[PDB]
Protein backbone atom coordinates (compact mmCIF):
# COMPACT_ATOMS: atom_id res chain seq x y z
CA UNK A 1 0.00 0.00 0.00
CA UNK A 2 2.98 2.33 0.76
CA UNK A 3 4.33 1.29 -2.71
CA UNK A 4 0.94 1.08 -4.51
CA UNK A 5 1.29 4.43 -6.28
CA UNK A 6 5.10 4.28 -6.71
CA UNK A 7 6.52 2.40 -9.70
CA UNK A 8 9.66 1.09 -11.35
CA UNK A 9 10.85 2.62 -14.62
CA UNK A 10 9.76 -0.53 -16.53
CA UNK A 11 6.23 -0.21 -15.03
CA UNK A 12 6.05 3.36 -16.37
CA UNK A 13 7.39 2.13 -19.72
CA UNK A 14 4.60 -0.49 -20.23
CA UNK A 15 1.79 1.79 -19.02
CA UNK A 16 -1.91 1.76 -20.03
CA UNK A 17 -1.22 4.36 -22.73
CA UNK A 18 1.73 2.30 -24.09
CA UNK A 19 -0.58 -0.72 -24.26
CA UNK A 20 -3.06 1.19 -26.47
CA UNK A 21 -0.24 2.62 -28.62
CA UNK A 22 1.06 5.98 -27.42
CA UNK A 23 4.80 6.79 -27.73
CA UNK A 24 6.75 7.29 -24.41
CA UNK A 25 7.57 10.89 -25.39
CA UNK A 26 4.00 11.44 -26.59
CA UNK A 27 2.75 10.11 -23.24
CA UNK A 28 4.67 12.97 -21.50
CA UNK A 29 3.02 15.66 -23.63
CA UNK A 30 -0.50 14.70 -22.53
CA UNK A 31 0.81 14.65 -18.95
CA UNK A 32 2.52 18.07 -19.26
CA UNK A 33 -0.53 19.54 -21.13
CA UNK A 34 -2.88 18.36 -18.37
CA UNK A 35 -0.67 20.00 -15.78
CA UNK A 36 -0.55 23.06 -18.05
CA UNK A 37 -4.40 23.06 -18.27
CA UNK A 38 -4.87 22.48 -14.53
CA UNK A 39 -2.58 25.44 -13.89
CA UNK A 40 -4.44 27.69 -16.38
CA UNK A 41 -7.85 26.68 -14.99
CA UNK A 42 -6.80 26.84 -11.34
CA UNK A 43 -5.30 30.31 -11.74
CA UNK A 44 -8.66 31.52 -13.13
CA UNK A 45 -10.75 29.76 -10.41
CA UNK A 46 -8.45 31.31 -7.72
CA UNK A 47 -7.54 28.02 -6.05
CA UNK A 48 -4.11 27.73 -4.43
CA UNK A 49 -1.11 26.08 -6.04
CA UNK A 50 -1.59 23.30 -3.47
CA UNK A 51 -4.99 22.39 -4.94
CA UNK A 52 -3.52 22.40 -8.48
CA UNK A 53 -0.63 20.19 -7.36
CA UNK A 54 -3.11 17.76 -5.73
CA UNK A 55 -5.03 17.70 -9.05
CA UNK A 56 -1.85 17.13 -11.06
CA UNK A 57 -0.98 14.16 -8.80
CA UNK A 58 -4.49 12.70 -9.20
CA UNK A 59 -4.04 13.06 -12.95
CA UNK A 60 -0.56 11.48 -12.88
CA UNK A 61 -1.91 8.51 -10.87
CA UNK A 62 -5.10 8.28 -12.94
CA UNK A 63 -3.13 7.53 -16.15
CA UNK A 64 -1.12 4.82 -14.45
CA UNK A 65 -4.41 2.84 -14.51
CA UNK A 66 -6.33 4.33 -17.49
CA UNK A 67 -5.24 5.27 -21.04
CA UNK A 68 -5.17 8.71 -22.68
CA UNK A 69 -6.79 7.08 -25.74
CA UNK A 70 -9.83 6.14 -23.59
CA UNK A 71 -9.82 9.35 -21.47
CA UNK A 72 -8.68 12.67 -22.98
CA UNK A 73 -6.76 15.04 -20.66
CA UNK A 74 -9.22 17.85 -21.57
CA UNK A 75 -12.08 15.72 -20.15
CA UNK A 76 -10.21 14.51 -17.05
CA UNK A 77 -8.42 17.71 -15.89
CA UNK A 78 -11.61 19.70 -15.10
CA UNK A 79 -12.89 16.65 -13.13
CA UNK A 80 -9.54 16.06 -11.35
CA UNK A 81 -9.39 19.76 -10.41
CA UNK A 82 -13.05 19.90 -9.38
CA UNK A 83 -12.28 17.04 -6.97
CA UNK A 84 -8.97 18.53 -5.77
CA UNK A 85 -10.82 21.80 -4.91
CA UNK A 86 -13.29 19.95 -2.67
CA UNK A 87 -10.65 17.70 -1.04
CA UNK A 88 -8.40 20.71 -0.25
CA UNK A 89 -11.28 22.84 1.19
CA UNK A 90 -11.60 25.38 -1.65
CA UNK A 91 -14.63 23.90 -3.35
CA UNK A 92 -15.65 25.50 -6.62
CA UNK A 93 -19.14 25.11 -8.00
CA UNK A 94 -19.71 22.60 -10.79
CA UNK A 95 -21.15 25.18 -13.21
CA UNK A 96 -18.19 27.51 -12.49
CA UNK A 97 -15.58 24.79 -13.21
CA UNK A 98 -17.33 23.79 -16.46
CA UNK A 99 -17.67 27.41 -17.53
CA UNK A 100 -13.94 28.10 -16.82
CA UNK A 101 -12.75 24.85 -18.38
CA UNK A 102 -14.67 25.84 -21.52
CA UNK A 103 -12.97 29.24 -22.01
CA UNK A 104 -9.52 27.68 -21.57
CA UNK A 105 -10.23 24.92 -24.09
CA UNK A 106 -12.33 27.08 -26.45
CA UNK A 107 -11.06 30.71 -26.13
CA UNK A 108 -13.03 32.01 -29.12
CA UNK A 109 -16.20 29.90 -28.68
CA UNK A 110 -18.95 31.34 -26.50
CA UNK A 111 -20.57 28.95 -23.99
CA UNK A 112 -23.66 26.81 -24.78
CA UNK A 113 -27.04 27.76 -23.33
CA UNK A 114 -27.30 26.37 -19.77
CA UNK A 115 -30.87 25.24 -20.61
CA UNK A 116 -29.57 23.26 -23.66
CA UNK A 117 -29.05 19.50 -23.96
CA UNK A 118 -25.35 19.98 -24.83
CA UNK A 119 -24.65 21.85 -21.56
CA UNK A 120 -26.80 19.56 -19.39
CA UNK A 121 -24.80 16.69 -20.99
CA UNK A 122 -21.30 18.09 -20.39
CA UNK A 123 -22.29 18.84 -16.76
CA UNK A 124 -23.28 15.19 -16.25
CA UNK A 125 -20.07 14.16 -18.06
CA UNK A 126 -17.95 15.95 -15.43
CA UNK A 127 -19.86 14.45 -12.52
CA UNK A 128 -19.51 10.96 -14.08
CA UNK A 129 -15.77 11.43 -14.73
CA UNK A 130 -15.24 12.50 -11.08
CA UNK A 131 -16.69 9.18 -9.89
CA UNK A 132 -14.36 7.40 -12.36
CA UNK A 133 -11.31 9.21 -10.90
CA UNK A 134 -12.39 8.33 -7.32
CA UNK A 135 -12.72 4.62 -8.09
CA UNK A 136 -9.45 4.52 -10.06
CA UNK A 137 -7.62 6.18 -7.13
CA UNK A 138 -9.35 3.88 -4.60
CA UNK A 139 -10.48 7.04 -2.77
CA UNK A 140 -6.86 7.68 -1.69
CA UNK A 141 -7.18 11.47 -1.91
CA UNK A 142 -4.79 12.70 0.78
CA UNK A 143 -1.70 13.63 -1.21
CA UNK A 144 1.58 14.66 0.39
CA UNK A 145 3.60 17.08 -1.78
CA UNK A 146 7.36 17.87 -1.82
CA UNK A 147 6.53 21.52 -0.88
CA UNK A 148 5.99 20.58 2.80
CA UNK A 149 9.50 19.09 3.02
CA UNK A 150 11.04 22.16 1.36
CA UNK A 151 10.48 24.25 4.54
CA UNK A 152 11.82 21.40 6.76
CA UNK A 153 15.12 21.97 4.95
CA UNK A 154 15.37 25.59 3.70
CA UNK A 155 14.38 27.39 6.95
CA UNK A 156 16.54 25.09 9.12
CA UNK A 157 19.56 25.14 6.72
CA UNK A 158 19.00 28.95 6.53
CA UNK A 159 18.94 30.30 2.97
CA UNK A 160 17.39 33.47 1.53
CA UNK A 161 14.05 34.38 -0.08
CA UNK A 162 15.78 33.69 -3.40
CA UNK A 163 16.78 30.11 -2.43
CA UNK A 164 13.66 29.35 -0.35
CA UNK A 165 11.24 30.35 -3.12
CA UNK A 166 13.33 28.88 -5.98
CA UNK A 167 12.99 25.45 -4.35
CA UNK A 168 9.15 25.69 -4.44
CA UNK A 169 9.30 26.59 -8.15
CA UNK A 170 11.31 23.41 -8.83
CA UNK A 171 8.82 21.28 -6.88
CA UNK A 172 5.88 22.86 -8.70
CA UNK A 173 7.60 22.25 -12.05
CA UNK A 174 8.52 18.66 -11.05
CA UNK A 175 4.78 17.87 -11.02
CA UNK A 176 4.20 19.66 -14.35
CA UNK A 177 7.24 18.31 -16.20
CA UNK A 178 8.29 14.95 -14.67
CA UNK A 179 6.76 11.77 -13.29
CA UNK A 180 8.83 11.97 -10.06
CA UNK A 181 5.56 12.00 -8.05
CA UNK A 182 5.03 8.40 -9.33
CA UNK A 183 8.62 7.22 -8.48
CA UNK A 184 10.29 8.96 -5.54
CA UNK A 185 8.53 9.85 -2.31
CA UNK A 186 7.76 13.53 -1.49
CA UNK A 187 10.72 14.06 0.85
CA UNK A 188 13.12 12.59 -1.77
CA UNK A 189 11.73 14.91 -4.48
CA UNK A 190 12.15 17.87 -2.06
CA UNK A 191 15.88 17.07 -1.86
CA UNK A 192 16.17 16.98 -5.68
CA UNK A 193 14.51 20.43 -5.80
CA UNK A 194 16.81 22.04 -3.22
CA UNK A 195 19.91 20.39 -4.73
CA UNK A 196 19.03 21.84 -8.15
CA UNK A 197 18.11 25.22 -6.57
CA UNK A 198 21.56 25.32 -4.99
CA UNK A 199 23.23 24.59 -8.36
CA UNK A 200 21.11 27.29 -10.06
CA UNK A 201 22.10 29.94 -7.40
CA UNK A 202 25.73 28.83 -6.92
CA UNK A 203 24.82 27.95 -3.31
CA UNK A 204 26.98 25.53 -1.32
CA UNK A 205 25.32 24.12 1.79
CA UNK A 206 28.23 22.97 3.95
CA UNK A 207 29.14 19.58 5.44
CA UNK A 208 27.64 19.59 8.98
CA UNK A 209 30.29 19.30 11.77
CA UNK A 210 29.42 15.59 12.33
CA UNK A 211 30.75 14.65 8.88
CA UNK A 212 27.21 14.93 7.51
CA UNK A 213 25.28 16.33 4.52
CA UNK A 214 22.00 18.29 4.69
CA UNK A 215 19.87 15.64 2.92
CA UNK A 216 20.26 13.02 5.71
CA UNK A 217 18.14 15.32 7.97
CA UNK A 218 15.34 15.22 5.33
CA UNK A 219 15.47 11.53 4.31
CA UNK A 220 18.23 8.99 5.12
CA UNK A 221 17.52 6.96 1.92
CA UNK A 222 19.06 9.65 -0.34
CA UNK A 223 22.57 9.49 -1.88
CA UNK A 224 24.45 12.08 -4.01
CA UNK A 225 24.59 9.56 -6.93
CA UNK A 226 20.80 9.84 -6.99
CA UNK A 227 20.51 13.64 -6.63
CA UNK A 228 23.07 14.30 -9.42
CA UNK A 229 21.15 11.84 -11.63
CA UNK A 230 17.70 13.37 -10.91
CA UNK A 231 18.75 17.04 -10.86
CA UNK A 232 20.21 16.26 -14.29
CA UNK A 233 16.84 14.83 -15.43
CA UNK A 234 14.77 17.76 -14.04
CA UNK A 235 17.16 20.39 -15.47
CA UNK A 236 16.96 18.84 -18.99
CA UNK A 237 13.15 19.08 -19.20
CA UNK A 238 13.26 22.63 -17.74
CA UNK A 239 15.58 23.65 -20.62
CA UNK A 240 13.15 22.08 -23.07
CA UNK A 241 10.20 23.91 -21.47
CA UNK A 242 10.23 27.32 -23.17
CA UNK A 243 10.31 30.47 -20.99
CA UNK A 244 10.20 28.50 -17.67
CA UNK A 245 13.85 28.99 -16.59
CA UNK A 246 13.65 32.72 -17.48
CA UNK A 247 11.42 33.09 -14.38
CA UNK A 248 14.29 31.97 -12.13
CA UNK A 249 17.18 33.41 -14.21
CA UNK A 250 19.53 36.11 -12.87
CA UNK A 251 19.70 39.17 -15.18
CA UNK A 252 22.57 40.84 -13.32
CA UNK B 1 -13.71 0.51 -17.54
CA UNK B 2 -10.90 -1.24 -15.59
CA UNK B 3 -10.89 -0.49 -11.86
CA UNK B 4 -8.39 -2.32 -9.58
CA UNK B 5 -8.60 -0.53 -6.21
CA UNK B 6 -12.39 -0.27 -5.82
CA UNK B 7 -14.09 -3.65 -5.52
CA UNK B 8 -17.77 -4.39 -6.14
CA UNK B 9 -19.76 -4.61 -2.89
CA UNK B 10 -21.28 -7.94 -4.06
CA UNK B 11 -18.15 -9.66 -2.57
CA UNK B 12 -19.99 -9.02 0.72
CA UNK B 13 -23.37 -10.79 0.96
CA UNK B 14 -26.00 -8.68 2.80
CA UNK B 15 -27.76 -9.82 5.98
CA UNK B 16 -29.95 -7.19 7.65
CA UNK B 17 -30.48 -3.49 8.35
CA UNK B 18 -28.86 -2.66 11.69
CA UNK B 19 -29.73 1.02 12.29
CA UNK B 20 -31.49 4.26 11.36
CA UNK B 21 -30.07 7.79 11.70
CA UNK B 22 -28.61 10.73 9.74
CA UNK B 23 -26.55 8.14 7.77
CA UNK B 24 -29.85 6.22 7.29
CA UNK B 25 -28.85 2.93 5.69
CA UNK B 26 -26.35 0.61 7.49
CA UNK B 27 -26.35 -3.15 6.78
CA UNK B 28 -24.56 -6.12 8.27
CA UNK B 29 -22.78 -8.31 5.76
CA UNK B 30 -20.61 -11.38 5.43
CA UNK B 31 -17.53 -11.73 3.22
CA UNK B 32 -18.54 -14.31 0.62
CA UNK B 33 -15.26 -16.31 0.93
CA UNK B 34 -13.91 -15.84 4.51
CA UNK B 35 -17.15 -15.18 6.37
CA UNK B 36 -15.72 -11.99 7.85
CA UNK B 37 -18.61 -9.92 9.20
CA UNK B 38 -18.68 -6.21 8.18
CA UNK B 39 -21.03 -3.22 8.19
CA UNK B 40 -21.94 -1.55 4.89
CA UNK B 41 -23.02 2.11 4.87
CA UNK B 42 -24.30 3.60 1.60
CA UNK B 43 -23.10 7.08 0.54
CA UNK B 44 -26.25 9.24 0.67
CA UNK B 45 -27.07 11.02 -2.57
CA UNK B 46 -30.46 12.71 -1.97
CA UNK B 47 -30.34 15.03 -5.01
CA UNK B 48 -26.66 16.06 -5.02
CA UNK B 49 -26.10 18.64 -7.79
CA UNK B 50 -22.37 19.16 -6.99
CA UNK B 51 -20.98 15.70 -7.75
CA UNK B 52 -19.67 13.45 -4.95
CA UNK B 53 -20.69 14.85 -1.54
CA UNK B 54 -17.94 16.99 0.02
CA UNK B 55 -19.19 15.79 3.44
CA UNK B 56 -18.42 12.25 2.25
CA UNK B 57 -14.93 13.28 1.16
CA UNK B 58 -14.38 14.78 4.64
CA UNK B 59 -15.71 11.68 6.47
CA UNK B 60 -13.63 9.40 4.21
CA UNK B 61 -10.43 11.45 4.63
CA UNK B 62 -10.88 11.24 8.42
CA UNK B 63 -11.66 7.46 8.66
CA UNK B 64 -8.54 6.83 6.54
CA UNK B 65 -6.40 8.99 8.86
CA UNK B 66 -7.71 7.65 12.21
CA UNK B 67 -6.55 4.06 12.82
CA UNK B 68 -6.52 3.09 16.51
CA UNK B 69 -7.89 0.33 18.75
CA UNK B 70 -10.73 2.55 20.12
CA UNK B 71 -11.90 4.11 16.79
CA UNK B 72 -14.05 2.16 14.26
CA UNK B 73 -12.06 0.71 11.33
CA UNK B 74 -12.83 1.64 7.75
CA UNK B 75 -11.66 -1.43 5.82
CA UNK B 76 -12.23 -0.20 2.29
CA UNK B 77 -14.67 1.58 -0.02
CA UNK B 78 -16.88 -0.29 -2.54
CA UNK B 79 -19.03 0.41 -5.59
CA UNK B 80 -21.82 -1.20 -7.62
CA UNK B 81 -21.86 -1.02 -11.46
CA UNK B 82 -22.31 1.83 -13.98
CA UNK B 83 -25.54 2.88 -15.80
CA UNK B 84 -23.86 4.23 -9.54
CA UNK B 85 -23.50 3.99 -5.73
CA UNK B 86 -20.73 3.83 -3.11
CA UNK B 87 -20.57 1.93 0.19
CA UNK B 88 -18.29 2.39 3.21
CA UNK B 89 -17.22 -0.97 4.68
CA UNK B 90 -16.43 -1.24 8.41
CA UNK B 91 -15.10 -3.99 10.70
CA UNK B 92 -18.32 -5.16 12.41
CA UNK B 93 -19.13 -4.37 16.07
CA UNK B 94 -21.76 -6.37 17.95
CA UNK B 95 -23.25 -3.72 20.31
CA UNK B 96 -23.66 -0.01 21.00
CA UNK B 97 -23.66 1.54 24.49
CA UNK B 98 -27.23 2.95 24.35
CA UNK B 99 -28.48 -0.56 23.43
CA UNK B 100 -26.70 -2.18 26.42
CA UNK B 101 -27.57 0.61 28.87
CA UNK B 102 -31.22 0.60 27.72
CA UNK B 103 -31.29 -3.19 28.26
CA UNK B 104 -32.19 -3.72 31.95
CA UNK B 105 -30.66 -7.28 31.87
CA UNK B 106 -27.08 -6.19 30.98
CA UNK B 107 -25.25 -4.96 34.12
CA UNK B 108 -21.83 -3.36 34.70
CA UNK B 109 -19.52 -3.61 37.71
CA UNK B 110 -17.54 -0.56 38.82
CA UNK B 111 -14.42 -2.27 37.35
CA UNK B 112 -16.24 -2.93 34.07
CA UNK B 113 -17.48 0.71 33.88
CA UNK B 114 -13.89 1.96 34.34
CA UNK B 115 -12.57 -0.02 31.37
CA UNK B 116 -15.36 1.50 29.19
CA UNK B 117 -14.34 5.07 30.05
CA UNK B 118 -10.64 4.20 29.79
CA UNK B 119 -11.22 3.02 26.20
CA UNK B 120 -13.50 6.03 25.38
CA UNK B 121 -11.17 8.70 26.75
CA UNK B 122 -8.14 7.01 25.10
CA UNK B 123 -10.06 7.09 21.79
CA UNK B 124 -10.72 10.82 22.36
CA UNK B 125 -7.05 11.29 23.26
CA UNK B 126 -6.15 9.76 19.92
CA UNK B 127 -8.52 11.86 17.73
CA UNK B 128 -7.86 15.25 19.39
CA UNK B 129 -4.11 14.53 19.21
CA UNK B 130 -4.73 13.95 15.49
CA UNK B 131 -6.46 17.37 15.10
CA UNK B 132 -10.03 16.07 14.67
CA UNK B 133 -13.24 16.94 16.51
CA UNK B 134 -15.93 14.23 16.59
CA UNK B 135 -18.69 16.82 17.23
CA UNK B 136 -21.39 14.17 17.79
CA UNK B 137 -20.71 12.31 21.02
CA UNK B 138 -23.58 10.21 22.37
CA UNK B 139 -24.19 6.68 23.69
CA UNK B 140 -25.40 5.32 20.28
CA UNK B 141 -22.03 6.28 18.65
CA UNK B 142 -20.06 4.19 21.21
CA UNK B 143 -19.75 0.72 19.73
CA UNK B 144 -18.39 -2.30 21.60
CA UNK B 145 -17.15 -5.43 19.79
CA UNK B 146 -17.79 -9.08 20.73
CA UNK B 147 -14.42 -9.13 22.58
CA UNK B 148 -15.29 -6.03 24.65
CA UNK B 149 -13.26 -3.42 22.74
CA UNK B 150 -14.87 0.01 22.70
CA UNK B 151 -14.89 1.76 19.32
CA UNK B 152 -15.94 5.35 18.51
CA UNK B 153 -18.24 5.72 15.51
CA UNK B 154 -20.16 7.96 13.07
CA UNK B 155 -17.72 10.68 11.97
CA UNK B 156 -20.44 12.24 9.78
CA UNK B 157 -20.23 15.60 11.52
CA UNK B 158 -16.47 15.39 12.21
CA UNK B 159 -13.89 17.92 11.11
CA UNK B 160 -10.26 18.93 11.44
CA UNK B 161 -9.33 21.75 13.79
CA UNK B 162 -6.62 24.40 13.97
CA UNK B 163 -4.55 26.03 16.71
CA UNK B 164 -5.33 29.47 15.21
CA UNK B 165 -6.70 34.44 14.51
CA UNK B 166 -10.06 33.57 16.12
CA UNK B 167 -11.64 30.32 14.73
CA UNK B 168 -15.02 30.29 12.96
CA UNK B 169 -16.46 26.71 13.10
CA UNK B 170 -20.08 25.50 12.66
CA UNK B 171 -22.37 25.91 15.70
CA UNK B 172 -25.30 23.51 14.87
CA UNK B 173 -23.46 20.34 16.07
CA UNK B 174 -23.82 17.53 18.65
CA UNK B 175 -27.13 15.89 19.57
CA UNK B 176 -29.03 18.38 21.73
CA UNK B 177 -28.87 16.26 24.92
CA UNK B 178 -25.04 16.05 24.81
CA UNK B 179 -24.35 19.59 23.53
CA UNK B 180 -21.94 21.76 25.58
CA UNK B 181 -22.90 25.22 26.96
CA UNK B 182 -20.35 26.83 24.57
CA UNK B 183 -22.45 25.89 21.56
CA UNK B 184 -25.82 26.62 23.21
CA UNK B 185 -24.49 30.19 23.77
CA UNK B 186 -23.44 30.56 20.08
CA UNK B 187 -19.71 29.70 20.27
CA UNK B 188 -18.02 29.31 16.86
CA UNK B 189 -14.43 29.14 18.29
CA UNK B 190 -14.41 25.77 20.05
CA UNK B 191 -12.12 22.73 20.06
CA UNK B 192 -11.48 19.41 21.90
CA UNK B 193 -13.51 20.25 25.06
CA UNK B 194 -16.93 19.89 23.31
CA UNK B 195 -16.43 16.12 23.02
CA UNK B 196 -15.27 15.84 26.65
CA UNK B 197 -18.58 17.35 27.76
CA UNK B 198 -20.30 14.56 25.83
CA UNK B 199 -18.11 11.96 27.58
CA UNK B 200 -19.17 13.37 30.97
CA UNK B 201 -22.80 12.95 29.90
CA UNK B 202 -22.04 9.41 28.72
CA UNK B 203 -20.20 8.64 32.03
CA UNK B 204 -23.24 9.58 34.12
CA UNK B 205 -25.38 7.52 31.76
CA UNK B 206 -23.38 4.38 32.72
CA UNK B 207 -25.08 4.54 36.15
CA UNK B 208 -28.38 6.31 35.39
CA UNK B 209 -28.99 3.97 32.36
CA UNK B 210 -30.69 6.91 30.55
CA UNK B 211 -29.47 10.30 29.19
CA UNK B 212 -29.26 12.75 32.10
CA UNK B 213 -30.30 16.08 30.46
CA UNK B 214 -33.21 15.39 28.10
CA UNK B 215 -34.00 18.93 26.97
CA UNK B 216 -36.92 19.47 24.55
CA UNK B 217 -36.03 22.94 23.19
CA UNK B 218 -32.57 24.55 23.25
CA UNK B 219 -33.69 26.92 26.05
CA UNK B 220 -34.97 23.88 27.97
CA UNK B 221 -31.56 22.22 27.53
CA UNK B 222 -29.73 25.34 28.73
CA UNK B 223 -32.02 25.85 31.76
CA UNK B 224 -31.57 22.10 32.54
CA UNK B 225 -27.72 22.37 32.55
CA UNK B 226 -28.23 25.43 34.78
CA UNK B 227 -30.11 23.09 37.15
CA UNK B 228 -27.43 20.37 37.35
CA UNK B 229 -24.21 22.37 36.92
CA UNK B 230 -25.29 25.62 38.61
CA UNK B 231 -25.79 28.96 36.88
CA UNK B 232 -23.59 30.61 34.23
CA UNK B 233 -22.01 33.59 36.02
CA UNK B 234 -18.75 35.29 34.93
CA UNK B 235 -17.18 34.19 38.27
CA UNK B 236 -17.62 30.48 37.38
CA UNK B 237 -17.04 31.25 33.64
CA UNK B 238 -14.58 34.23 33.17
CA UNK B 239 -15.52 36.50 30.21
CA UNK B 240 -18.81 34.70 29.38
CA UNK B 241 -19.84 38.44 29.24
CA UNK B 242 -18.72 38.69 25.61
CA UNK B 243 -21.21 36.09 24.30
CA UNK B 244 -24.03 37.67 22.32
CA UNK B 245 -26.73 35.16 23.32
CA UNK B 246 -25.71 35.59 27.03
CA UNK B 247 -27.80 38.79 27.40
CA UNK B 248 -30.89 38.11 25.23
CA UNK B 249 -31.43 34.43 26.11
CA UNK B 250 -33.07 33.75 29.53
CA UNK B 251 -30.62 32.41 32.09
CA UNK B 252 -31.40 31.23 35.63
CA UNK B 253 -29.44 33.15 38.30
CA UNK B 254 -30.23 31.54 41.67
CA UNK B 255 -29.01 28.05 40.78
CA UNK B 256 -26.25 26.21 42.70
CA UNK B 257 -24.09 23.37 41.35
CA UNK B 258 -25.98 20.19 42.31
CA UNK B 259 -24.15 17.62 40.14
CA UNK B 260 -22.73 15.25 42.78
CA UNK B 261 -25.87 15.52 44.96
CA UNK B 262 -28.19 14.41 42.15
CA UNK B 263 -25.92 11.53 41.03
CA UNK B 264 -25.17 10.11 44.57
CA UNK B 265 -28.08 7.65 44.28
CA UNK B 266 -26.85 6.10 40.99
CA UNK B 267 -23.03 6.34 41.18
CA UNK B 268 -21.95 5.23 44.69
CA UNK B 269 -18.20 5.67 44.11
CA UNK B 270 -16.59 8.98 45.25
CA UNK B 271 -13.94 9.17 42.48
CA UNK B 272 -16.48 8.63 39.67
CA UNK B 273 -18.58 11.49 41.10
CA UNK B 274 -15.46 13.72 41.10
CA UNK B 275 -14.54 12.81 37.49
CA UNK B 276 -18.05 13.59 36.21
CA UNK B 277 -17.85 16.96 38.06
CA UNK B 278 -14.62 17.79 36.16
CA UNK B 279 -16.09 16.76 32.76
CA UNK B 280 -19.34 18.69 33.25
CA UNK B 281 -17.62 22.02 33.85
CA UNK B 282 -19.36 24.98 32.16
CA UNK B 283 -16.13 26.80 31.36
CA UNK B 284 -14.24 24.84 28.65
CA UNK B 285 -10.92 26.25 29.93
CA UNK B 286 -11.51 24.73 33.42
CA UNK B 287 -12.98 21.49 31.91
CA UNK B 288 -10.71 18.43 32.17
CA UNK B 289 -8.87 17.34 29.01
CA UNK B 290 -8.43 13.86 27.48
CA UNK B 291 -4.99 13.28 29.04
CA UNK B 292 -5.77 14.43 32.60
CA UNK B 293 -8.98 12.38 32.69
CA UNK B 294 -7.02 9.10 32.13
CA UNK B 295 -4.62 10.16 34.92
CA UNK B 296 -7.49 10.66 37.38
CA UNK B 297 -7.62 8.48 40.51
CA UNK B 298 -10.83 6.85 39.20
CA UNK B 299 -8.79 4.75 36.71
CA UNK B 300 -5.97 4.01 39.19
CA UNK B 301 -7.92 2.99 42.38
CA UNK B 302 -9.43 -0.30 43.59
CA UNK B 303 -11.23 -1.93 41.87
CA UNK B 304 -9.15 -1.27 38.73
CA UNK B 305 -10.26 -1.49 35.05
CA UNK B 306 -11.21 -5.00 33.80
CA UNK B 307 -12.17 -6.62 30.47
CA UNK B 308 -15.79 -6.76 29.32
CA UNK B 309 -17.49 -10.18 29.52
CA UNK B 310 -20.64 -9.06 31.40
C1 LIG C 1 -23.66 4.53 11.98
N1 LIG C 1 -22.70 3.42 11.92
N2 LIG C 1 -21.65 3.48 11.23
C2 LIG C 1 -20.96 2.33 11.35
C3 LIG C 1 -21.68 1.52 12.20
C4 LIG C 1 -21.25 0.15 12.60
N3 LIG C 1 -22.11 -0.63 13.34
C5 LIG C 1 -21.76 -1.91 13.73
N4 LIG C 1 -22.65 -2.70 14.50
C6 LIG C 1 -23.94 -2.15 14.95
C7 LIG C 1 -24.88 -3.29 15.30
C8 LIG C 1 -26.25 -2.73 15.71
C9 LIG C 1 -26.12 -1.77 16.90
N5 LIG C 1 -27.44 -1.20 17.20
C10 LIG C 1 -25.13 -0.63 16.56
C11 LIG C 1 -23.77 -1.21 16.16
N6 LIG C 1 -20.52 -2.41 13.38
C12 LIG C 1 -19.65 -1.63 12.64
C13 LIG C 1 -20.00 -0.35 12.25
F1 LIG C 1 -19.14 0.36 11.54
C14 LIG C 1 -22.80 2.24 12.55
C15 LIG C 1 -23.93 1.81 13.47
C16 LIG C 1 -25.27 1.88 12.72
C17 LIG C 1 -26.16 0.67 13.05
C18 LIG C 1 -26.39 2.01 13.75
Amino acid sequence: NNKRWYFTREQLENSPSRRFGVDPDKELSYRQQAANLLQDMGQRLNVSQLTINTAIVYMHRFYMIQSFTRFPGNSVAPAALFLAAKVEGQPKKLEHVIKVAHTCLHPQESLPDTRSEAYLQQVQDLVILESIILQTLGFELTIDHPHTHVVKCTQLVRASKDLAQTSYFMATNSLHLTTFSLQYTPPVVACVCIHLACKWSNWEIPVSTDGKHWWEYVDATVTLELLDELTHELLQILEKTPNRLKRIWNWR
Amino acid sequence: VECPFCDEVSKYEKLAKIGQGTFGEVFKARHRKTGQKVALKKVLMENEKEGFPITALREIKILQLLKHENVVNLIEICRTKASGSIYLVFDFCEHDLAGLLSNVLVKFTLSEIKRVMQMLLNGLYYIHRNKILHRDMKAANVLITRDGVLKLADFGLARAFSLAQPNRYTNRVVTLWYRPPELLLGERDYGPPIDLWGAGCIMAEMWTRSPIMQGNTEQHQLALISQLCGSITPEVWPNVDNYELYEKLELVKGQKRKVKDRLKAYVRDPYALDLIDKLLVLDPAQRIDSDDALNHDFFWSDPMPSDLKG
